[PDB]
């Protein structure tokens, strides 16, 4: 994706600065409560009935981090994004069947997550950069899908 | 047709039974066997010269089964069409038969204002159905109640050829809407990001208690005692010609350009799919707790009587 | 469709936000503007540029609707009524733009009370806020 | 090959009914419609390609009704052959089918010796069937025995054409023969002249008391003390393969050169005609009681074991 | 028919001492009794059961009167025998039916009532001459059949 | 077939012929040979011009054998026994022929007997003498 030299440096160092295993169970938990049709696909990971069940739940915590984790990936190669996401956009849409929008809402979600920890480092222009930077994965993901 | 072998002291009389294509049934009075006569003639004891024609199966997907989800993966919803405005806006279609479309009146006069006449908003529609495929549309017709039925036919210049991905669906025999029936609705409106969804989606919703949706958006039951209490802005229309969804499972709902979308019923003793309802109200988004259906029941007269003409 | 749970975790939170509100919402304006560019185009007629004073002022306009809501809770359409109209008709904004401030502003919101913003409340926010933006998107004609 | 009118979206399938040139009728096991194969080839459900075939009808003229009278006029007869030896004798044949005729072993040694081999007497014959219609004859065969069935079969080399005047009779599937039936008996023999007749003409005979005739012509019955009683020079072969007729209520008989045609039963029940025996003992003129003929019933057997080569 | 000179004086003289109503009426008569399945020609004649009936029937005198001054047209021109019968010819063959047979035989008939009724004069060559006469008007009837 | 009635007549009628038998069989013969003079074709070794004693001779045998058939009605093959061989197997003489001698002895008997010809003698007389033909046909092959 598009993304500036400077805009670069700031995306790479703060997310030195960010527990990224932390933040995807974070980020999943709340995907999963803030928005609870998304608990469909996640079925087979035991109790989601309440709030304190979803982010407590071991799985979720387990399967955040793999995400997140995949993100990190993201940003070591921006330049080609659709390549490193064209396997898991295989399985995201043909395996799956996720809406788009579910990328894009998690990325969002991951978004405040980042903002919540890291507080006044992410500040506006830091989260701009950020934005580029979800929809860039959102649009990789949903790119094997017609 | 190689000509068949020659036999001595007999001739050969020639006849044909016709077939109807995947996706269609014959239709004829009439057996299907037609016979040479010494005229020339292709004739039928029954039907005469006249020919069988080949309809549209309905309500049959080759493979069966909104801010919430449920991508539409295997093309499920063969019957579901967009419909979009002179000015880019995005709604529902659902195709009733081989050329014509259910819709309602609100998602008609999108461009324009509510005294435009059907004449000019046709020529400033764009319609699709499948995949992209457009279809060419001819005529528009409002329902006679404006202010009660939120409907609206529309005609194409000519039939759409019917496959895997466009079908009609069937129009109820039967009365099926009934508290706690979960109906299918398949729709092109806005998506929990208020964005126009870019797939197909599906939500399977229940239907609700007429009263308690009344009393719900309305004071209610007493004509006088009416106030205006929809949570959303607006407020729908309802009455005996209407009923009302409330949410998934999920709390997933219906949105912008939901409206004209069927709530389509599966009947388990057909297996057949059947439109109960016409989406009215898509305003409900998840801040309402229903959404409201012009039901199929009350306009099948109108409907049978409109495509007669 | 905001439950006593969430109105109650709305109005706790919005409360303590408190001072700041007219500031979360000149800083939320911030992020929408860097954030999506898209958005604008809604404001030819503004400085957009960091620390204008014609955005901070908006910011306190936009907080102050929201207080409003948060005091006015059972009813949405009666609190925000002038400015259904305005947005839907006078400006006519998009409704995807509304998903887009939500966003910033449970941005700042998260960033400026990390203690304050549990999944809970992070739940009740969104759904406050995505109340007020069906009031205000849902007569977009 | 026909071309029959196209519907939209649906497809012919071909067929043929097999019918027959009139005298004519269908033999096949099933019904005469062949359908055409995605292998493009004619299949009966029944039948498999394999094709039907045309007989001709028998025992049913076009126009239904010897020293006496009654002229054939239109031609009731049309199963009657006239045979005609090297040596200018006329006898009967009357035809079974389309390249068969029944006759008498009599007849057919007509010009020869008592051991004359059939392979031999063949050539010689002259045979024709309706107007002077000449058919040419392959073989002969005689009846195994020699000395009580007095019966041969004539195949002709190729099936004669059949139509209103050349037509076979039918044989019997049940015993037509008990006393007081009128058969009809055609023939070509001498008349009151003692002149071969010059026009064909037929007699209606009532079949007679075996036990009657036997004493007539025999002692009788007990064979030792038999004797030829007969009132003409010669005897008639008599036993359980034959019958008897009287003269006509106009006392009009049979002559020379009357054997071999058919005692003619019409069946009213099948309104068709069929051969209950075949004239032998031709001697009778008028100066005999009784003409005697071989019953079909009895060559039965015979004659499709010996058809079927 | 070729008939000589003497033998035309022969039959014409004799025809004239003979009367041809009554032996036409004898003839017809004799032939009904004679060969029995010429009555079915008659059956609207009355009774013809036992022989002094057919003699005696006022149908068949009458009837037979006519054949026999049939006869005497026939003498009247010998050379046109074909032509002066084949009116009557189509009436018995196309009409009635009749076998020529039937025409020989009463051809003879007639011949023996001549002989019945002439006696002495009518000698084996005068017979002779009207032999030649009765195949003469049988042949000339049997004309018109095919 | 020659019923007693018609045994009766025929019996009657040629014993009313007395000795002019030979003499009627001489006469049929003349007629013959003069109105069918095809049947001279079998005597090709007779004097047959008029007043041939030859033939006065045959009309004789034939008169007689005549005779022998009258006393003999219940059995003619047996009374023509001989003669059925000699017509059909030796001479071989075509069967048309008889009826035609069989016509002039009616003649000739119709000549001679004007008032013992009536129809029923005539009728009774012409039967015999087709059956004295069949048994001197049956035999002809
Ligand atoms: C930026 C967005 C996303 C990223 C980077 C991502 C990444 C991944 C990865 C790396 C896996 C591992 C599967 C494997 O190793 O074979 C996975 C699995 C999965 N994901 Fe996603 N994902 C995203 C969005 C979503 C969303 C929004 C949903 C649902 C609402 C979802 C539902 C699932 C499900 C159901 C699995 C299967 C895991 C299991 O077996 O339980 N994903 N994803
Ligand atoms: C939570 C959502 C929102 C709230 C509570 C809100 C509230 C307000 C308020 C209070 C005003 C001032 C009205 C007045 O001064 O009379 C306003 C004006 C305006 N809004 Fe919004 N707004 C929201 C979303 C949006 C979005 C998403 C956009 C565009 C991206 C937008 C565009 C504008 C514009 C262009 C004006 C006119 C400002 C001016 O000319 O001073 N609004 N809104
Ligand atoms: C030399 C032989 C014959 C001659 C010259 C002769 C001549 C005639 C003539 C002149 C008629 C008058 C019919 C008319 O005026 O239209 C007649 C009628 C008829 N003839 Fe002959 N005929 C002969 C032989 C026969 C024979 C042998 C038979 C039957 C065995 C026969 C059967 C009839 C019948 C049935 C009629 C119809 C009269 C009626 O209405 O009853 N004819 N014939
Ligand atoms: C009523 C019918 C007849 C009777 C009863 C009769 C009887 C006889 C008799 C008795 C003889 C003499 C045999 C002998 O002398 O041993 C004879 C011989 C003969 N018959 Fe006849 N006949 C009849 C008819 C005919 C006819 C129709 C023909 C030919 C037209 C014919 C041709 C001859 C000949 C050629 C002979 C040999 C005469 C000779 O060579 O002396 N017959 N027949
Ligand atoms: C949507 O509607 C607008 C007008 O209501 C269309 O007008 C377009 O405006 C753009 C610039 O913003 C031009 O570049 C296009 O050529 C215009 N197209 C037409 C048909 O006017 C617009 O096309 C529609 N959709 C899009 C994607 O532009
Ligand atoms: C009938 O049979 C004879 C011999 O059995 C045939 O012989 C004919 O004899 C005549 C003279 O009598 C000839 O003019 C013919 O040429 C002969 N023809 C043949 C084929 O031999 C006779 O033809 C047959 N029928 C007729 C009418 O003559
Ligand atoms: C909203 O969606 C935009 C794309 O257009 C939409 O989805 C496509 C495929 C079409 O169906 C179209 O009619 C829709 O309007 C994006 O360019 C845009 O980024 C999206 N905005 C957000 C916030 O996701
Ligand atoms: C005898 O028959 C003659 C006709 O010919 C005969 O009958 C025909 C049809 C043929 O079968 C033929 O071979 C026969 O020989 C007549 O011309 C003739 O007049 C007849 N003579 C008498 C007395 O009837
Ligand atoms: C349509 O609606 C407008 C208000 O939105 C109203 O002023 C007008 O009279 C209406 N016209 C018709 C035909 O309903
Ligand atoms: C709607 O109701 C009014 C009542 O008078 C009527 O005139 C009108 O025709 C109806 N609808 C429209 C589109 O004009
Ligand atoms: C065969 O013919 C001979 C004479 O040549 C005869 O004696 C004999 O009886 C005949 N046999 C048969 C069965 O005709
Ligand atoms: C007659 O049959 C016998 C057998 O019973 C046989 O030996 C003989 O050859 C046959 N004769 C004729 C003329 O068929």
């Amino acid at each position: 994706v598009h993304l500036s030299a400077e805009e670069k440096e700031a995306v790479l160092g703060l997310w030195g600065k960010v527990n990224v295993d932390e933040v995807g169970g974070e980020a999943l938990g709340r995907l999963l409560v803030v928005y609870p049709w998304t608990q469909r696909f996640f079925e087979s990971f035991g109790d989601l009935s309440n709030a304190d069940a979803v982010m407590g739940n071991p799985k979720v915590k387990a399967h955040g981090k793999k995400v997140l984790q995949s993100f990190s990936d993201g940003l070591k190669h921006l330049d080609n994004l659709k390549g490193t996401f064209a396997k898991l956009s295989e399985l995201h849409c043909d395996q799956l069947h996720v809406d788009p929008e579910n990328f894009r809402l998690l990325g969002n979600v991951i978004v405040v997550v980042l903002a919540r920890r890291l507080g006044h480092d992410f500040n506006p222009n830091v989260q701009a950069a950020f934005q580029k930077v979800v929809a860039g994965v959102a649009n990789a993901l949903a790119h094997k899908y017609h | 047709c190689p000509k068949p072998p020659e036999i001595p002291k007999g001739y050969v009389e020639h006849m044909v039974r016709y077939h109807c294509q995947t996706y269609y049934k014959l239709r004829t009075a009439g057996d299907g066997v037609y016979t040479l006569d010494s005229n020339k003639q292709w004739t039928n004891k029954v039907t005469g010269e006249k020919l069988p024609e080949c309809e549209a199966v309905c309500g049959k997907p080759k493979n069966p089964v909104i801010m919430g989800g449920s991508l539409d993966a295997k093309g499920s919803f063969p019957w579901q069409a967009k419909m979009i405005s002179h000015h880019n806006l995005t709604s529902g279609a659902t195709l009733i038969n081989e050329q014509w479309l259910l819709t309602t009146a609100k998602n008609l006069r999108l461009g324009h204002k509510n005294d435009t006449k059907a004449k000019d908003i046709a020529p400033t529609l764009r319609l699709y159905v499948g995949k992209k495929q457009e279809v060419e549309i001819e005529k528009v017709i409002f329902h006679p109640d404006n202010s009660t039925v939120d409907i609206g036919l529309i005609k194409l210049k000519q039939k759409v050829p019917v496959n895997e991905r466009v079908m009609p669906i069937c129009l109820p025999s039967k009365d099926y809407v009934n508290v706690g029936l979960v109906g299918y609705v398949s729709g092109w409106g806005r998506n929990a990001n208020l964005n126009f969804t870019e797939h197909l989606k599906y939500v399977m919703l229940p239907v609700a208690d007429q009263e308690k949706c009344v009393q719900y958006y309305e004071g209610s039951t007493v004509p006088e005692k009416k106030t205006p209490k929809s949570p959303v802005g607006v407020q729908p229309i309802l009455n005996e010609h209407t009923f009302c969804a409330g949410l998934s499972k999920y709390q997933e709902d219906t949105c912008y350009g939901d409206a004209g979308s069927a709530f389509a019923v599966h009947d388990k003793d057909d297996d057949t799919w059947y439109a109960a309802g016409i989406l009215s109200f898509d305003k409900s988004c998840r801040t309402a707790e229903y959404g409201v259906y012009v039901r199929v029941t009350s306009i099948l007269d109108w409907i049978q009587t409109t495509i007669a003409d | 469709v905001l439950s006593a749970a969430d109105k109650a975790n709305v109005k706790a939170a919005w409360g303590k936000v408190g001072g700041q509100a007219g500031a979360h919402g000149a800083e939320a304006l911030e992020r929408m503007f860097l954030g999506f560019p898209t958005t604008k185009t809604y404001f030819p007629h503004f400085n957009l540029s960091h620390g204008s004073d014609q955005v901070k002022a908006h910011g306190q306009k936009v907080a102050d609707a929201l207080t409003k809501a948060v005091g006015h809770l059972d009813d949405l359409p009666g609190a925000l009524s002038a400015l259904s109209d305005l947005h839907a008709h006078k400006l006519r904004v998009d409704p995807v733009n509304f998903k887009l401030l939500s966003h910033c502003l449970l941005v700042t919101l998260a960033a400026h009370h990390p203690d304050d913003f549990n999944p809970s409340v992070h739940a009740s926010l969104d759904k406050f806020l995505a109340n007020v933006s069906t009031v205000l998107t849902s007569k977009y004609r």
